[PDB]
């Protein structure tokens, strides 16, 4: 076995700019276990049958962790287009992976704003698939230079997330996870 | 390197930066409304102030956008809205005459005073003690005290205060660019940029003025059958050859007619469409009275409400310590949160008021998906008339029959229609010359060209003219009794109101030809008909990304404010007022007659 618990019950959770992606490899997962939860509100899979995964599997089991708010979760899919799917977590098409999503209401909040959760707003070019950018260089709206001094075209890209517990669903903050898999020239795969 | 994309970026950072702080803002505001302390006061005040502050620092950094060369549509709405100045222009010795003056007419209006001069028993608020006099009681000597013991002891002290209030709001509208203040509130029905679909401020003055002439032959019959009635109770008091007295109009302003509805009831041996005796056998509470209204907007189509709301808005008067106030109102917190402040109660105007005030809800959460700058209504008059046009369906037999609290067995001939209409009547059509009337006034004053010793005689002289009422005891230009109502000393916008019929109606014939009701108005349904929702909420959503001209043919096809579907709504009352009065004198000329 691998320790699946450290990555999706953990205390603390990494922001999608700076999404934490750990490397998970020479274990066994039972991913049957996921699917009764019955916890989940975003359990879609891409390129692979529920199944079809557990008698037949892959190697790389790659995964990827982040906070989204409610609304916008929509933009983690191959394909999807938008704010969040643009500048900060891009993924390429074909991709052979599930997402797992599910609200955090209850711990990922609190009364005053949890402003401890940052996007990239702002970037001077689009996000290629599986990326991490992590920079607080600022944006160039227009064309005069700025020298980190904030101004009118200027506009410090990383806004942080306010997640009162009091939002409605779309603005809720659904702790969502993502696991990429592939099989390229790495051998040894690890089924369930 | 266009200003177009330097634009967009800014309204980016500026719509994530502000859903934020006015958050902050509702949510004290919120708690300011349902637990009232000391510090809530400074809490609600601390973070507006730092978020009408904010809106300081993103109004100068947008003006040195150019708006000649942005052909986007979308963002030059946002960018017309930011870039209102406000009170900005104005220099800081005459910005501290904004929050002193508006800051004492509301305490002016929250001061309620019955007490009788030359003998102090007692005298309690306004709710309470204003209310009781003007809607229960049946004598004219004390109605006619306790119409002077609010314009001549509340009015009194506005004159050098609201005639200072209208010389430097005045000033405010070429420091903008605008003709007057009373253009400045006309910017809002402004559409401007959409060929063939541009809307002057000009306009607004010639529209609501045609409209009225076919609104006055309604109205003359009306306050001719009313001037029959109501000098049963009065047989020497008033004279059935001219207008009506001002303190017998139901409120103290004379601005809803509701209470005149027992005085003047058409056929009172029949019994009323009245269920509040019917709720209590039934064990209705404030739980299932909003449920058979969320019930009733899912049938349409229109979305149920959120379960973040049920559990976190409140419904009765809770607690003991909380003196807080709970008039009906709507409140869009933004972020997805919604919610409903009202003192809920098993009465007639509760039921109603649930099903009115939960439609702006449906109203807020149709433009959730628009930019924060665009998260509005087309103009003031969508978002009341919204509200209104669910409260004239669950008013309907129809409707009260179908959830279980109307009789199965309850006939609808001639007199259980005309009691019903009437009723409508009088705080829809009543209303109207009265809204008009007032803002016609105020437009002039906020225009110019009435003098200071002519405010009186001129406002008097259109009450006449416009609503026909004759003054109960003359005053002279040193009151100031216009003022003291309470959207003008608060800086309200009233045409809204008038307004706001003008919309209920065309949406109404335009909803029930969608669920294709056989019959009149009245009778119509607007539940149980997807295809009615489906009409509805495609223009609920646009919000003020498109213009409010495009909003009407979204719906009615006709792109001016159209008044022809609201006479079909009276038809039969009408025409019954037409064959009842006959006799009696309709179309009053000036009358000076009663108090010469
Ligand atoms: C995260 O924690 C929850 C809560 O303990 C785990 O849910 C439990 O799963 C076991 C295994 O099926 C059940 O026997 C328990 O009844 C569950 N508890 C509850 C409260 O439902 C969940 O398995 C944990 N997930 C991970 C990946 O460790
Ligand atoms: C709107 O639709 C509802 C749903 O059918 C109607 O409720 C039905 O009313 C009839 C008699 O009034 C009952 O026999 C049914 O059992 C009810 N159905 C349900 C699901 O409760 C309602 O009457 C309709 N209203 C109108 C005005 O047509
Ligand atoms: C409500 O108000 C009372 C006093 O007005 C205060 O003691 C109490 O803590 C308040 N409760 C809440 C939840 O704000
Ligand atoms: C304006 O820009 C917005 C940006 O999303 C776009 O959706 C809209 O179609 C544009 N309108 C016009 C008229 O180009
Ligand atoms: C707002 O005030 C500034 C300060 O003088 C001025 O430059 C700007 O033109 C004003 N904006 C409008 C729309 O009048
Ligand atoms: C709203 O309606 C949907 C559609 O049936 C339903 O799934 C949901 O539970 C409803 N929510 C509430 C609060 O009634
Ligand atoms: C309405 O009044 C007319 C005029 O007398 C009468 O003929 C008709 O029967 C009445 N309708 C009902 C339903 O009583």
């Amino acid at each position: 076995l691998c320790p699946f618990g450290e990555v999706f019950n953990a205390t603390r959770f990494a922001s999608v700019y700076a999404w934490n992606r750990k490397r998970i490899s020479n274990c066994v997962a039972d991913y049957s276990v996921l699917y009764n939860s019955a916890s989940f509100s975003t359990f879609k899979c891409y390129g692979v049958s529920p199944t079809k995964l557990n008698d037949l599997c892959f190697t790389n089991v790659y995964a990827d962790s982040f906070v989204i708010r409610g609304d916008e979760v929509r933009q983690i899919a191959p394909g999807q287009t938008g704010k969040i799917a643009d500048y900060n977590y891009k993924l390429p098409d074909d991709f052979t992976g599930c997402v797992i999503a599910w609200n955090s209401n209850n711990l990922d909040s609190k009364v005053g704003g949890n402003y401890n959760y940052l996007y990239r707003l702002f970037r001077k070019s689009n996000l290629k698939p599986f990326e991490r950018d992590i920079s607080t260089e600022i944006y160039q709206a227009g064309s005069t230079p700025c020298n980190g001094v904030e101004g009118f075209n200027c506009y410090f890209p990383l806004q942080s997330y306010g997640f009162q517990p009091t939002n409605g669903v779309g603005y809720q903050p659904y702790r969502v996870v993502v696991l990429s898999f592939e099989l390229l020239h790495a051998p040894a795969t690890v089924c369930g | 390197s266009t200003i177009e994309e330097q634009a967009k970026t800014f309204l980016d950072k500026f719509n994530h930066e502000a859903e934020d702080l006015f958050y902050q803002s509702s949510l004290a505001s919120w708690n300011y409304n349902t637990n009232i302390t000391e510090e809530n006061v400074q809490n609600m005040n601390n973070a507006g102030d730092k978020w009408s502050a904010f809106l300081k620092e993103q109004s100068t950094l947008a003006q040195m956008y150019p708006l000649q060369e942005i052909q986007n549509l979308t963002v030059k709405l946002q960018l017309q809205a930011l870039q209102q100045n406000g009170s900005s222009v104005l220099s800081e010795d005459k910005s501290k005459r904004l929050n002193t003056i508006l800051n004492t007419m509301s305490t002016i209006y929250s001061t309620g005073k019955v007490c009788n001069p030359d003998n102090p028993q007692e005298c309690l608020l306004l709710e309470p003690g204003l209310n009781e006099i003007m809607a229960n009681s049946l004598d004219y000597n004390e109605r006619l005290w306790a119409w002077e013991s609010w314009r001549s002891e509340v009015g009194k002290q506005l004159r050098p205060l609201y005639e200072e209030y209208v010389v430097l709001k005045n000033e405010m509208a070429r420091a903008n660019h605008y003709e007057d203040y009373g253009d400045y509130w006309r910017g809002d029905y402004e559409v401007n940029g959409v060929d063939g679909y541009d809307y002057s401020r000009g306009q607004l003055i010639e529209d609501v003025e045609h409209t009225f002439e076919e609104i006055k032959p309604l109205y003359e019959h009306l306050h001719a059958y009313v001037r029959a009635k109501l000098m049963n109770a009065y047989p020497s008091y008033i004279s059935p050859i001219g207008c009506l007295p001002a303190h017998l109009l139901g409120d103290m302003w004379g601005r809803f007619w509701t209470n005149l509805y027992s005085l003047t009831v058409p056929f009172g041996q029949k019994p009323n469409i009245d269920v509040t005796d019917a709720m209590v056998d039934q064990a209705w509470d404030a739980q299932r009275i909003f449920k058979e209204a969320e019930k009733f907007f899912v049938s349409v189509g229109l979305p149920n409400m959120t379960q973040g709301f049920w559990e976190n808005s409140m419904l009765t008067d809770p607690g003991n310590v909380q003196k807080a106030v709970c008039h009906p109102t709507a409140w869009d917190l933004g972020k997805g949160d919604f919610r409903i402040l009202m003192c809920t109660k098993v009465t007639m105007d509760d039921f109603l008021t649930a099903h009115h005030e939960m439609g702006h809800i449906q109203y807020d959460m149709a433009y959730a998906a628009q930019p924060f700058l665009l998260r509005n209504g087309a103009n003031e008059g969508f978002h009341e008339a919204v509200g209104e046009i669910m409260s004239l369906s669950a008013a309907t037999p129809k409707h009260l029959k179908s959830i279980g609290l109307l009789s199965p067995d309850f006939q609808e001939d001639n007199e259980t229609e005309i009691n019903f209409l009437l009723k409508q009547a009088l705080t829809i059509v009543g209303t109207l010359p009265f809204t008009y009337m007032l803002e016609k006034w105020r437009w002039m004053v906020f225009k110019g060209e009435i003098p200071k010793d002519q405010w009186m005689k001129k406002w008097w002289e259109m009450k006449r003219e416009i609503v026909g009422v004759v003054e109960p005891v003359p005053h002279d230009e040193t009151y100031c009794d216009p003022a003291s109502l309470f959207h003008v000393s608060n800086d309200y916008s009233f045409i809204r109101y008038y307004t706001r019929t003008l919309y209920q109606f065309q949406f109404q014939e335009a909803l029930c030809q969608a669920a294709k009701h056989e019959g009149p108005l009245h009778k119509c349904d607007i539940s149980n008909s997807t295809e009615a929702g489906q009409k509805l909420f495609n223009m609920l959503r646009l919000g003020k990304s498109e213009p409010w001209t495009l909003a009407l043919e979204n719906v009615v096809g006709a792109k001016n404010m159209n008044v022809r579907p609201l006479l079909n709504y009276f038809e039969p009352l009408f025409t019954w007022l037409k064959d009842q009065n006959k006799n009696s004198f309709v179309g009053w000329s000036t009358d000076w007659s009663p108090y010469a």
